[PDB]
């Protein structure tokens, strides 16, 4: 009941790597939040192959911890860590990764 | 610069004769930790009243090489005169010109050495070196090896006295010729093995890395800490490149001395990834202090300012003395007037103080996940480092109780004969 | 408990004073209401602190709030501080209590005041000028700067500013992209950008690491590059001082000669204890020291300790700031370096100060990643589009403040109200803060300048706060002056009525000034050290 | 006149103050004295 939440959304709409077991921490916290959390997540796989043209509340597991599709969008330009001469003419501009 | 100036810089002579950076160089008054107690360096500027201005070539060499003072007292073994024994007389006389001409004399005294009985009597040291067989014929240029190795042997054994800080001691606190450059505790810190051993020494180091390390003290796989910071920022960083290259060539010819059960090189040991559940937790407590300068995975900085704790010689040693001393005191090096510093984390720390139990907890975690997993740190292991390492067997006799017990034993023999 | 000199409040002022005094030899006891707090614990709390409180600056959630003597937090408040008046939000300033004081968190901005500000009453006829001049405090400025290890732009002439008898111990660390872009754009617009002297180690100093740009100066730094009061507290404790945590001083037993003899303080469990020392010193806060003085009223002094002129709690100042938040047309890339590096100091002095306050423009260099990330999350975007949205919002995120100079008004007060209590029954301080038309006109000018800056930078989604923001440094409340009948403390950090009581805190500060300036509190605290000496020599 | 210290009670728990003779009843002390006797034998030679 963990790998389903790990691959819940997609590889592209999320992390290509693993969550580093924060999803296990997230899922165990969601158990007290929603009893039906474990029931809706499994059905979501079949619908893509109703849920989110109208029902948005399923995004609480997507918003949350910030985890804004996180280790960040640009970790190579802003801190949270880095070398003291951090100034290197802003590194890149819009190269996502 | 003067020819004598080069040797004085090379021989680390200015390191022990100035009290840190504040005091005048070569003026003495610098405390150095010894198991017997504290020995204070006496002034060396050629002052006719309170210095050594009355010293001559015959007696300056005797004090430098054979370690006897002008009055007749025996200089303490804290001087590397046993290392300086092989120093050639044609080079020793160069130092005398440098001392009398270059450094400005100061009419300022330095505190005298005070040690408990039987170290109070100075002349007792005369017997000490006889058992240590210091002599010690003056160095003559070796012929079976090339000219570069000849100079490399000159710098390490007798000029820079690298042995006296690395090679171990015995019950009598004397150099051990069998285990040459094997690595032993030096008060709080611990010099590691630097022999040609591939898996247990520094043989696995690349030759370019070794030359860079001795020149500045900063490499991707090792960073000079503690006494080496003083050794590099004072003596080696000013040496010419050829001499440092000569040191590297000599260090490749020293015979290997393996340790007690070593399988992989200290810097070649990789680390396993780990994280913490977002007091008294190895993963969590290390993250509250170290996660900023280093990273959460221990890889350190991207370019190399902060050390990568994975595959690091300070963490790759079986003895965690360097790692515990790194936490308790921090590192402070100064290359070409560019200082890099790590805050101390001891009880007297200024940034954030960690107790002995706390330091062991991070030390256990960092060794388990980044250092050698075989290494383990106990709660009292840190406490020994704070006090200045384990007490040497000889130092136990430096207590008024022990001598009184032995004093009665001598009395027993006198009555026994009667 | 017996001591020679008792200092209450182990913050910047208390710890620096204790360090200097124990260096001079005479024993000093530090008593503080807060507990013994470690930097690593605060770093762990901030990392685990909910990130929604990082989008909007919160500087009290990581710091634990002890029940007996809570420190104010401004995400939904515990009502420790009550603010009243038309601009009660101007005094919405926060403090942190504990060894190290509020100095546990601060932008490291240490400043020297202009010479004109020391004779403000004699120059422009507004407020109360300082008892001493700039030349009478500059050596103590240098001493405090050396002790804390301040940065500074030594090798450049900037603007009419504080003249220096000896350049800063360090050199200004180089700007990031954001600071360089801001400086060039304001220079094109017509405003001069100047580096801010910060208590940050640009190079290793006093056994502390070089500033590595953690961009977390507020509210806790993981490495200790910036200066905190805990450093001076630890130095004083090592040198021989005795420091006791959880010491909530509430009452002082005074005599008819106005020389205090005893101090009583509550533990968390109400156990009162008496301490006797020759000289008593209080260095709490500009908000806590007047409250403690008012609370400690005895038979001899009905309206408050050392109040023969009744000016305590009055003339409270705190710099009113005008905030800004928007996205720049071009990528500022704000976040590099420390949280506060550059500022517009061109308006710090002039002839206009007789009509309106000297504006101090300058932006915030805190990382925008959290705020921009949650803004993009609130846009509802998910996936790659959310990625470009967070990219844009964290590369164009800009925040600017604009401080002012608020003049001493006796109408302001620090009534310790009885409607709200605490665990020990000590009344919660309540501040009636008034601003006056002076700072109203100054803030109108600042709003015009901020619109100019936003238009120059092509700002979008401009949301300037409609109310004056705080700046968390408390100025005044116990005003200096040569005349005891119009001022409460004298020129030598001494209460006029109580000769045996030396007060050195932001309450002692006489003019609000223009810049974020706890350094002057450090200088005055070091100034009081000599008063300790001659009183006991 | 009588006064009791914190460690005075601790001595009573352990069985009073250690008599001077009892200090020799430890393996460390006899080893130290054992070498002293060895010193005399070599000294005569
Ligand atoms: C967000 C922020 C921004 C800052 N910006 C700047 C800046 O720009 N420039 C600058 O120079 N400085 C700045 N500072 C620093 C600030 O000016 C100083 O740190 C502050 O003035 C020092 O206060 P303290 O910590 O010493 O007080 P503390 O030491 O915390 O005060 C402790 C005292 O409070 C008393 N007390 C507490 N509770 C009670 C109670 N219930 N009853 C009785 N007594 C009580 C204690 O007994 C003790 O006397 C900033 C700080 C913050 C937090
Ligand atoms: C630190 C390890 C030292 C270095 C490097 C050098 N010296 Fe030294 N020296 C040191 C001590 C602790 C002592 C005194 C202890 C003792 O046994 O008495 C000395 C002594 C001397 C003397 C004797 C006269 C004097 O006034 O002390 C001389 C002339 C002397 N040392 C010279 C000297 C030179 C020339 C060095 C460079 C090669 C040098 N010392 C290195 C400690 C240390
Ligand atoms: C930044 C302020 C640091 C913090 C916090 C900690 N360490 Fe550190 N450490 C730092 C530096 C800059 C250096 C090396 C100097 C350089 O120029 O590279 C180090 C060094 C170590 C080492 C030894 C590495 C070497 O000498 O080869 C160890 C084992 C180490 N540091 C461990 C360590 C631990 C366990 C920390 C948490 C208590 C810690 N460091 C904090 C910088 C900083
Ligand atoms: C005493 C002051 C020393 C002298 C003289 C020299 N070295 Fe040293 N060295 C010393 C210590 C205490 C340490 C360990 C620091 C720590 O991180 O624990 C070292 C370290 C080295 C190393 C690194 C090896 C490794 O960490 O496995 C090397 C290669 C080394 N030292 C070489 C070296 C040479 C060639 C010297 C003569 C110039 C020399 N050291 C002198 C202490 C002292
Ligand atoms: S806390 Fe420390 S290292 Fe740089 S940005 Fe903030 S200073």
């Amino acid at each position: 009941s963990i790998s389903d939440f790990m691959q819940l959304s997609a590889f592209a709409t999320g992390h290509k790597n693993l969550d580093l077991n924060i999803g296990s921490a997230l899922l165990l916290a969601f158990e007290a939040q929603k009893h039906d959390f474990s029931t809706q997540i499994k059905a979501l796989r079949e619908h893509i192959t109703p849920l989110h043209p109208t029902l948005i509340q399923i995004i609480r597991a997507w918003y949350s911890v910030i985890e804004d599709e996180t280790v960040y969008a640009f970790e190579k330009a802003l801190m949270y860590v880095v070398v003291i001469p951090t100034y290197a003419h802003n590194g890149p501009n819009y190269w996502v990764s | 610069i003067s020819r004598g100036h080069y040797l004085a810089i090379a021989a680390d002579c200015a390191a022990c004769h100035t009290n840190g950076r504040d005091g005048q160089f070569l003026a003495g008054g610098y405390a150095i930790s010894s198991p017997m107690g504290n020995i204070y360096s006496t002034n060396i500027t050629p002052s006719k009243t309170h210095g050594i201005g009355n010293y001559t070539l015959e007696q300056f060499s005797k004090a430098l090489r054979h370690g006897i003072r002008a009055d007749g007292a025996q200089l303490y073994p804290a001087m590397p005169y046993d290392a300086y024994n092989r120093l050639t007389d044609e080079d020793v006389k160069s130092l005398y010109a440098y001392i009398m001409t270059e450094v400005k004399p100061v009419d300022a005294p330095s505190p005298k050495t005070q040690l408990p009985f039987p170290f109070s009597i100075r002349a007792s040291l005369g017997i000490w070196k006889i058992a240590a067989r210091i002599e010690g014929k003056p160095y003559v240029f070796d012929h079976t090896h090339n000219d570069d190795w000849n100079r490399g042997r000159y710098l390490v054994d007798e000029l820079a006295h690298c042995g006296e800080c690395h090679t171990p001691r015995n019950f009598l606190l004397a150099p051990n010729q069998s285990a040459y450059l094997a690595g032993a505790d030096i008060g709080s810190w611990r010099a590691p093995n630097i022999t040609n051993a591939p898996q247990s020494g520094i043989g696995s180091w690349s030759d370019q890395d070794l030359f860079q390390y001795l020149k500045t003290g900063k490499t991707a796989h090792a960073r000079a800490a503690g006494p080496m910071a003083e050794a590099i920022e004072h003596s080696l960083q000013y040496l010419p490149d050829a001499d440092i290259s000569a040191i590297v060539t000599y260090l490749r010819s020293v015979p290997a001395k393996a340790e007690s059960g070593q399988t992989v090189a200290n810097f070649e040991h990789a680390g396993r990834p780990s994280s913490y559940s977002v007091t008294t937790d190895g993963a969590a407590l290390y993250e509250a202090v170290c996660a900023s300068c280093h990273q959460s995975d221990g890889k350190g900085s991207k370019d190399g300012y902060y050390p990568s704790l994975v595959g690091n010689t300070t963490t790759g040693q079986l003895n965690p003395n360097d790692l515990i001393a790194s936490i308790l005191y921090g590192v402070d090096r100064t290359t070409d007037n560019h200082e890099i510093l790590m805050p101390a984390f001891g009880p007297d720390s200024l940034v954030q103080p960690l107790t002995d139990e706390q330091i062991a907890t991070i030390a256990d975690y960092v060794l388990s996940h980044f250092g050698n997993a075989q290494a383990t740190v106990s709660a009292d292991a840190v406490k020994q480092v704070r006090a200045g390492g384990k007490q040497v067997p000889l130092a136990k006799l430096a207590s008024p109780g022990v001598m009184l017990l032995l004093g009665t034993g001598g009395i027993l023999g006198a009555i026994l004969v009667v | 408990l017996s001591a020679d000199v008792v200092i209450i409040g182990a913050g910047i002022c208390g710890s620096l004073l204790a360090h200097k005094l124990v260096r001079n030899g005479l024993s000093v006891l530090l008593l503080d209401a807060g507990p013994r707090r470690d930097r690593s614990q605060i770093v762990e709390n901030w990392r685990n602190m909910p990130p929604d409180n990082k989008s909007q600056y919160d500087y009290a959630t990581p710091y634990p709030s002890v029940p007996w003597a809570p420190h104010t937090n401004y995400f939904p408040d515990n009502n420790y501080l009550i603010v009243k008046g038309p601009d009660r939000t101007a005094y919405k300033q926060g403090i942190i209590k504990g060894v190290g004081g509020t100095t546990w968190h601060w932008a490291a901005s240490s400043w020297r005041y202009l010479p004109n500000d020391f004779k403000l009453h004699s120059t422009y006829g507004v407020g109360r000028d300082y008892a001493m001049s700039y030349d009478e405090l500059e050596p103590y400025y240098y001493e405090a700067e050396c002790e804390m290890g301040v940065m500074g732009p030594n090798g450049e002439e900037i603007t009419p500013s504080a003249p220096r008898q000896n350049p800063w111990p360090m050199t200004s660390m180089p700007y990031g992209y954001g600071d360089r872009t801001f400086t060039e754009i304001v220079s094109k617009l017509g405003f001069s950008n100047t580096p801010v002297p910060q208590a940050r180690n640009s190079r290793p100093y006093d056994g502390r690491p070089q500033c590595c740009g953690n961009n977390n100066c507020m509210p806790i730094c993981p490495i200790g590059a910036m200066y905190n009061g805990v450093y001076a507290a630890i130095k004083a404790e090592k040198l021989g001082a005795k420091i006791i945590p959880n010491a909530v001083v509430y009452a002082m037993e005074t005599d008819a000669k106005n020389r205090i003899t005893a101090i009583s303080f509550y533990d968390p469990d109400k156990q009162s204890h008496r301490v006797v020392a020759k000289t008593f010193v209080i260095a709490a806060n500009g908000i806590e020291t007047p409250k403690l003085l008012l609370l400690a009223a005895n038979d001899r002094n009905p309206h408050g300790i050392a109040n023969s002129s009744d000016l305590v709690g009055r003339n409270m100042m705190d710099h009113p700031g005008i905030g800004m938040s928007f996205q720049s047309a071009e990528p500022i890339w704000a976040g590099g370096g420390s949280v506060q590096m550059s500022s517009i100091t061109n308006f710090r002095d002039g002839d206009f100060r007789s009509e309106y306050a000297a504006t101090q423009i300058g932006y915030n260099n805190t990382a925008q990643n959290s705020r921009a990330g949650m803004k993009a999350l609130s846009m509802g975007l998910v996936g790659k589009k959310l990625d470009e949205e967070i990219r844009r919002r964290t590369a164009h995120g800009v925040d600017i403040y604009a401080n002012h100079e608020v003049l001493p008004d006796p109408n302001n007060r620090l009534v310790l109200s009885k409607d709200y209590k605490d665990a020990l029954g000590i009344p919660h301080p309540e501040v009636t803060y008034d601003v006056g038309e002076y700072v109203r006109k100054s803030a109108a000018i600042s709003r015009q300048r901020l619109m100019d800056i936003a238009k120059a930078m092509g700002g979008t989604e401009i949301e300037m706060t409609p109310y004056f923001t705080p700046n968390n440094h408390i100025t005044g409340g116990t005003i200096m002056g040569h005349d005891p009948r119009d001022s409460v403390v004298d020129k030598w950090l001494r209460t006029h009525d109580h000769s045996n009581l030396f007060l050195a805190t932001g309450a002692t500060m006489a003019a609000s000034g223009t810049v974020n300036s706890t350094l002057t509190m450090a200088a005055l605290s070091l100034r009081a050290a000599d008063a300790i000496l001659n009183d006991l020599k």
